């Protein structure tokens, strides 16, 4: 079931938990399974692409990075047997391959990068790790970085203010803790989170998405793109005004580069 | 001829050029890295912790601007199937080793030219091994640290500790004492000082430069290396330490010697040349030595100086030989290269002819220096106290037919077993005609001199008879020496680690071979690509930085590994990465290297840049773009995107590149390099028409009406050649910089080639394309000629000259100047402007 | 647009344009000296360089145009000394005399020059002969004053400033010589003077003779090396170059005297220096722009001026002012109880202004010999009332009473005489010629001042007389409807004119002032002899037409166009708008452009419009006129060229408006670099030769005078230096060509390198162009072939 | 000149009399942001919302902002550069003096002839 968490420091997000014994253990909130075979007190923290790579490969085309970064220490010598680690870019079999994905690991040496075994549909599996920031995905496309083809998700804020609602279109890839503490730094101008999901279709990177409800209010920054930060940034949000307290909105986000679209979203205002 | 199957160029804007210069560039800032250099392995000796080395380098994370000292963990166990890469922890407290605005001083800009420095910060370093001391130049002062020696190996990077001193002006040169790493030396306006790490004291040892005024009045220096040695000889050093002290016994006083090249360029020219900063309108005097004109007038000199145990320099003391430099090596020009020996018994040096086809090394055993005083009765005194038996041992002599190819390699053995019979690894390529390395024993045996009276020495006076010359490596390949390359001489396993071309002259392999027997040459780097090697001191890894025409280059870490009792065939297997290969854009189609044979049937080499997205039928213009000279090989299996992007933006726009290394191209051995030997000028073009004629029949692209002809230095040379003996094969010469007066050039380059010009008049006449404008084409807009103005090498009195006599005869001429450019073009302002300038010319004109 | 109703010149290959400039290219310093026979024909003979000599007769035949034939007597300056009749000249290497009827007789057949031999190592510069003793000269030799004699052979230094040590760089101070910026600004060549009479001590026999010569110590002055001529060995020449804002030559006036026994002989010498300093004598002195001698002898004259170059003064400086110099302090104060109390230097004349002084070298002194003060002088004055024109001024040579040994600061009216008069003897719009080698002559004896001037028009000088006693009327010589360079006789009875018009080419006529004796201002000028005729104008020449019209502020602006051969009515040719518009230069005038502007003519015969526009700023109209440019050069002009091209397209119909190209050298190419900046939708193209890009690195007395300081204006330094401003060049390629030669020790190569550096910069493209042997001007008549088909191929494929 | 991920943000304060913003095109980091955020609230402005720069930036470049219609406009040239804690950052203080409703920034480059960020803020809601 659910287990707990104990934080012990919010600035590098720090979080102690138990585990009783055997099994599976996916912890959804991050999206880590930790096969595990005993008792085991796992850390786990919260890491930043910027500060761990070369500096190199983030501007390098060929070598997309995947996932979020997690700082996991617990028992080595078969205690935690597998690591099923999040990730996010897709799978299917054309321009994708399974030797393309790595993992790599942060230690004093480096890093150190190595294939894994399978690939699940949303997780990569490490297998018997011997261990500091340790939650890590790579990838080296042998083509370049613009085709690799994995989606954002929408994420919407509809909040009142001077009796007017300013809306908040997020367009980011699924990483949990980044969409939670995207949330977090979203606060200030404090918001509803509803559940809606476009994760109906594909869109690769380097991607210009227009945006466009079908009927037509006071329109700001259309053309958005398709792009990836660390865990504190500010992504490309849409903040258009729909200046009234009707019920209805149908927002739509499309190509430029061909004719296709990729969401078709509806949303009411029964919960401003 | 049909005119609708001859491909025009898309005619672009000039805005629209810099936005496709400009776009070539936006991938630039990660691939054009300085990929890292000068390697220095230091094992750790812990046998309980983690890593097995540090790798300590050079390099650019990108992380600041600048090149700086940074270090890797070499681990002493790897993952399998893993693609470890390193992180570059940072040396130094991350701040700035270079001055405001990438300025720097008159000796430290004039010493980048010469080694082609295009990168800032900390160019170069000085390395200590046991004592871990890092003795290096930033932004206009001496520094240094300390890393593992009789301190730890830190995690956290410190600030690097400044040298402060009494003297003005900048400090070039620093070299770290290797018998006592607490002092160390340093030229200080052309002068040799010496100092020290932990008192602070220093002490000038020579004494021969005044600072007066201009160098026309104050000519002497010591030190250093003159323009032509640095230009022509690789070489930025004119002293080189005694690696061993030696003890007087008088009380306690340990001696440190220096040898140093004292240096009379009073009789050598001198040619002003502007200086950068334009507004305030002065030139700076250069002693540049024209052919025919007079060399400087060189010596050897020793510096000793003494230290008490305290560490402090007590006496010092200038020797001489005891007989004159030019008297005791008459018809000795120049000196190549020097050192000493591990030992410190001999300190070595490689002299020179004027013409340059007598090479030979010489042994200068410090006894033979006898003080150096203005009484001549002193003088005769300490003549008559040196040893009879000591002597100069002229160990090797190669002489030649056509010129003799400066070699650094040189490696001398221990003498302990049977004090004379001395051997070394001398790389030899005017013996077989190729580069190759070989073992020879000299037999240094002493004739006896009487060395206070004067004498003049002989044609084979102290030539040592050769015990044996046994060449470890044989081919039609060649050995690399030359430009930095080296050789590592394992003398535990009694193998020698070299560079060569035996895969093909395209690729630059580490090899391995025994010096004591030598039959099986044992390649240690993956084929398929051109490798720059660097091994370690305990010869268990080296690092390789490298590359294809593919692919861009990588750094990556072999480690010898395998059976002890069989060293040679050691397995090189992959350790971990530094660096990896860099995008290749998918702007940037990769060439096509080629072969052809010619009618005197001997092997070219080529490259192709394929028009992109070509469509067959189509005839597109073809950019020749050549260099042609000695000492450069265009034509080789290594990445080109660095250095040559903007011929792919050409492919880019649809011209066919083509490059030819025709006769005289560096790597192909002494016979091919040759044939420019009393003809430089005439053979070359004749090459690179016969290689577009080749390239025109293979290939179905080569719009022979539309042919341009273009390159730097040599090539835009060439591209004058191209132009006035071929005008109905090239359309347009783009010509930068040229030397279009052989008469004009220095010794060091023009007289090894073409001769001494009352020796050889008729060939310079006919291969200065100045005297020759005549034959330049009448019709108009078919010449662009372009010229950085501040430029010591290939001096603005060219393209004057050029521009004069074109004048002259009447003929036209197009013309663009780099005013704050030397050589390079460094600036990435004006470099786009240079590519926007030829993109455009070709739009318009070919 | 219509898109056949603009003519498309033809394009030529660079061959046909070589046979188009080839087939293109396919006397003065007059000394009139009397025979006085009574019994021959020539009344006198005519010396001149052409040195030759022509032959005056007495009385001409009516109804037959006399041409006199080039006779050889035997060199592009010289000097003549008139009683002893000696002709002092320079050739290659060496000094040359000779004699026409002084105690020796009239020459008919050509005699050899007798050649000078010396003892000094190098060239002897600036000859001069004594005018006291003929049988003495005088030249520099090594940037230090020697003297000689003709008759003993023997010479002797004069001056020990100057050592010959190295370059100018460590030995700086130099004697007798004009420096670089007041040889190129403020025009004077020379740097020693004569005194024209002789004073004789009184010791024995001894005649003293003085020179006045001008001292510089050139230490604190910026060095700037450029290349030399000889290319091929690749060094420069040190140029004490005064940059603008930085400090010029540090100057004194001083006396070489030496003595002689009646033999000839220069028994003593003696240097001889101003009793204060001359610095603080004269604070706020910074140029000498002219000095000599009044022509008795008694006073030496100087103009000075300040820095701003807003204020000019003339002083006199009596020989007795000046003591012994030594380095011992005691025999100078010695000395300077020496020196008479009352004798002082008297500031007779000081020009003050508002916009800038230019230097006119008109001061003519009287004799003083009626009442032995109170100077009177004939002064240009153009200050006053804007316009240059001749005055004459009586000062009051009044003594204050001076104690010369100890020191003090004078005041700024101090030394200044006052005035008992100053009749101006013209009066108009108009001015008289005084800079560019222009004088007047005065005839004393018929109390009358011939002058220059352009009374009638700015495009036509004239020669013009008038009284100095009463200013009545002025009275014209020359034949009007052309532009006469004259010279006058020292007798007066005869002159010279070298005159031209818009259309005939140069004639040179002699005429002869003839009339009443009793009226001496209205002696009619009849035709006596003809020297050189106007030659065959040729058919591929048609000369320009002149016009002139008005601005928006209504200021009249005069111009030429030259109109394309076998015009077609309807077509609209291109258009080359040639210009130099800075000061000092009048490029419109009604005068034969031929011989120096063949070229403009040649453009005419492909079809090129070309237009030329004296804009406000240029010469010869006055110091209001000229004086727009004060702190904006490169602002206004520019403008008034856009307005006479935009004028001249309604009045002609044959300019293309699109396909307009703007050139000039020197200045006319700073402004075609500043009209492709500031109006780039009309000036298509831009043919730059040698254009002044920075003007903080041109020299002080050029741009301090308009532009003053760039501490104080560097708004307009700024604003007017075109090389900061290259962003607005256009991004196109083909509108801009600069053209420069290398070895150009006025507006140097920094100037186009800067440009060239700045226009890297900011990734804009040019053409360019060098003259390798070329300094200044193209003189190589190989080079000009060269430039001239560089023009028409770059006008011919992109304007 | 390696490039770097952008932060724009326009620091908003409903003032007295005269309303003040504060633009800053300044790189990420995480300690640099928690400096700029806390520390510019000495002279309070309320941090805003607005767009972050899609496209990447340069080093070593100077960058234009042009608002749409007049506005408080000295030291209009930006740089980028990354300090320490301590040292102020290369900021824009503008005061819009008014309290007029919309605002329009652009920023351009140097030697582009595109720009990089089109930024829009409204003073319908100020602190």
């Amino acid at each position: 079931g659910n287990v707990d968490v104990e934080l012990i420091d919010k600035s590098t997000n720090r979080y102690s938990v138990w585990f009783p014994t055997a099994g599976w253990y996916l912890w959804s909130a991050t999206g880590l399974g930790f096969l595990v075979r005993d008792e085991v007190t796992v850390t786990i923290a919260f890491g930043s692409w910027s500060q761990h790579l070369a500096l190199d490969l983030q501007h390098h085309e060929q070598w997309l990075v995947g996932g979020p970064l997690f700082d996991v220490t617990a028992e080595p010598e078969e205690a935690v047997a597998e690591i099923h680690l999040p990730h996010f870019i897709s799978l299917q079999a054309g321009e994708v391959d399974v030797s393309w994905f790595l993992v790599a690991h942060f230690k004093n040496e480096g890093m150190v990068l190595e294939h894994p075994a399978r690939v699940e549909p949303f997780y990569a599996v490490l297998e018997s790790p011997s261990r500091i920031a340790s939650g890590t995905r790579l990838s080296i496309p042998i083509t370049s970085n613009t085709l690799i083809y994995y989606h954002p998700h929408p994420e919407d804020i509809k909040f009142h203010l001077y009796l007017v609602p300013s809306d908040a279109l997020l367009t980011k890839a699924i990483d949990d803790e980044e969409d939670r503490f995207h949330g977090v730094r979203l606060q200030t101008s404090p918001p509803m989170e509803p559940l809606n999901f476009g994760s109906s279709y594909i869109v690769s990177n380097s991607a210009n998405l227009k945006v466009m409800p079908k009927e037509l209010k006071l329109s700001y920054r259309s053309p958005g793109e398709i792009q990836h930060f660390s865990k504190f940034y500010a992504g490309q949000m849409k903040e258009p005004i729909q200046l009234e307290i009707t019920e209805k909105r149908h927002g739509t986000l499309v190509w430029d580069t061909e004719v296709k679209p990729v969401d078709l979203q509806l949303v009411a205002a029964s919960a401003p | 001829d049909d005119p609708a199957a001859r491909f025009q160029v898309q005619k672009h804007s000039w805005d629209g050029l810099r936005s496709i210069i400009h776009g070539s560039r936006k991938y630039s800032g990660l691939i054009v890295n300085k990929a890292p250099h000068d390697f220095q392995f230091v094992q750790k000796t812990d046998e309980s912790g983690p890593h097995s080395h540090r790798l300590y380098y050079l390099g650019m994370p990108y992380g600041s601007r600048e090149n700086s000292l940074l270090y890797s963990e070499i681990p002493k166990k790897v993952r399998k199937e893993a693609l470890l890469l390193l992180s570059w922890k940072q040396m130094l407290d991350h701040f700035q080793a270079t001055p405001h605005h990438g300025v720097y001083s008159r000796e430290e800009e004039l010493l980048r030219e010469r080694k082609r420095l295009g990168v800032f910060g900390i160019t170069s370093y000085d390395f200590h091994s046991e004592s871990g001391l890092f003795l290096f130049q930033a932004s206009n002062s001496l520094f240094h640290c300390r890393d593992g020696g009789k301190n730890g190996f830190m995690v956290s990077p410190m600030k690097p500790l400044e040298i402060k001193t009494q003297c003005s002006g900048p400090r070039m040169d620093p070299k770290i004492c290797p018998a006592d790493p607490a002092f160390f030396s340093f030229i200080n306006n052309s002068d040799l000082w010496v100092a020290n790490i932990e008192t602070g004291e220093e002490r000038r040892l020579t004494f021969c430069h005044q600072g007066l005024s201009n160098v026309l009045d104050d000519p002497k220096s010591a030190g250093v290396a003159t323009f032509v040695i640095q230009e022509e000889f690789d070489r930025f050093t004119g002293y080189w330490w005694c690696p061993t002290a030696s003890w007087e016994g008088s009380e306690g006083l340990k001696t440190l010697r220096i040898l140093y090249e004292e240096v009379d360029e009073s009789e050598v020219e001198v040619i002003h040349v502007p200086s950068p900063a334009l507004e305030e309108r002065k030139t700076d005097s250069y002693r540049y030595p024209r052919t025919g004109s007079k060399n400087p007038k060189i010596a050897l000199k020793l510096a000793e100086f003494q230290t008490d145990s305290q560490g402090k320099i007590v006496s010092t003391q200038e020797k001489e030989l005891v007989q004159p430099f030019s008297s005791l090596f008459p018809k000795v020009e120049y000196i190549a290269r020097a050192g000493w020996t591990r030992d410190g018994k001999y300190a070595w040096a490689m002299f020179l002819d004027r013409p340059q086809q007598w090479l030979q090394l010489v042994l200068l055993p410090p006894a033979l220096f006898i003080p150096s005083t203005e009484n001549e009765e002193q003088r005769l005194a300490s003549a008559r106290a040196v040893p009879r038996n000591v002597q100069p041992y002229v160990v090797y002599e190669e002489v030649t037919n056509v010129w003799i190819n400066v070699h650094d390699i040189f490696y001398p053995f221990p003498q302990s077993e049977g004090e004379d019979e001395l051997c070394f690894l001398r790389a030899n390529e005017c013996k077989t005609g190729f580069c190759h390395l070989y073992k020879v024993t000299a037999v240094l045996k002493s004739q006896g001199y009487d060395w206070s009276e004067p004498f003049s020495p002989g044609e084979d006076e102290f030539k040592c008879p050769i015990k044996e010359e046994i060449a470890l490596t044989s081919g039609e390949w060649e050995v690399l020496a030359r430009h930095g390359s080296k050789i590592w001489v394992n003398e535990e396993t009694k193998l020698v680690y070299f560079q060569g071309t035996k895969d093909t002259p395209l690729e630059h392999h580490l090899y391995v071979v025994s010096y004591e027997a030598a039959g099986e040459i044992v390649r240690l780097t993956t084929p398929g690509f051109s490798h720059s090697c660097s091994m370690s001191q305990n010869f268990d890894m080296f690092v390789s930085h490298y590359s294809s025409v593919s692919t861009p280059p990588c750094v990556h870490v072999y480690k010898l590994s395998g059976p002890d009792d069989d060293p040679l065939h050691k397995q090189p297997r992959f350790w971990a990465s530094m660096m990896e290969a860099a995008s290749c854009p998918p702007d940037y189609v990769p060439p096509e290297i080629f072969h052809f044979h010619t009618r005197s049937d001997v092997r070219l080499y080529g490259m192709i840049y394929k028009p992109h997205a070509l469509q067959p039928g189509k005839k597109h213009p073809t950019v020749l773009f050549v260099y042609g000279g000695p000492q450069v090989q265009l034509v080789n299996n290594s990445f080109k995107g660095i250095k040559y992007l903007r011929l792919n933006t050409l492919a880019s726009l649809g011209y066919a590149v083509v490059v030819i290394d025709g006769r005289g191209s560096c790597q192909r051995g002494l016979r091919f390099e040759g044939a420019l030997k009393n003809q430089m000028g005439q053979v070359e073009i004749e090459d690179q028409v016969e290689g577009l004629q080749f390239v025109a029949e293979k290939y179905g692209f080569i719009d022979l009406s539309r042919v341009a002809i273009h390159g730097w230095s040599y090539g835009g040379f060439l591209s004058l050649m191209g132009l006035i003996h071929k005008p109905q094969v090239f359309k347009v010469a783009i010509a930068g910089a040229p030397v279009t007066v052989w008469m004009a050039y220095d010794t060091g380059y023009t007289e090894r080639y073409m001769d001494v010009p009352e020796n050889n008049q008729h060939g310079y006449e006919a291969g200065s394309v100045a005297l020759h404008v005549e034959k330049l084409p009448n019709e108009p807009n078919r010449l662009l000629i372009l010229h950085g103005f501040l430029d010591e090498n290939v001096h603005f009195f060219h393209t004057n000259f050029l521009v004069s006599q074109l004048i002259r005869a009447g003929k036209p001429y197009q013309l663009q100047i780099y005013p704050n450019e030397r050589h390079s073009i460094r600036c990435p302002e004006s470099g786009e402007h240079y590519e926007v300038t030829l993109l455009h010319f070709l739009q318009e004109y070919l």
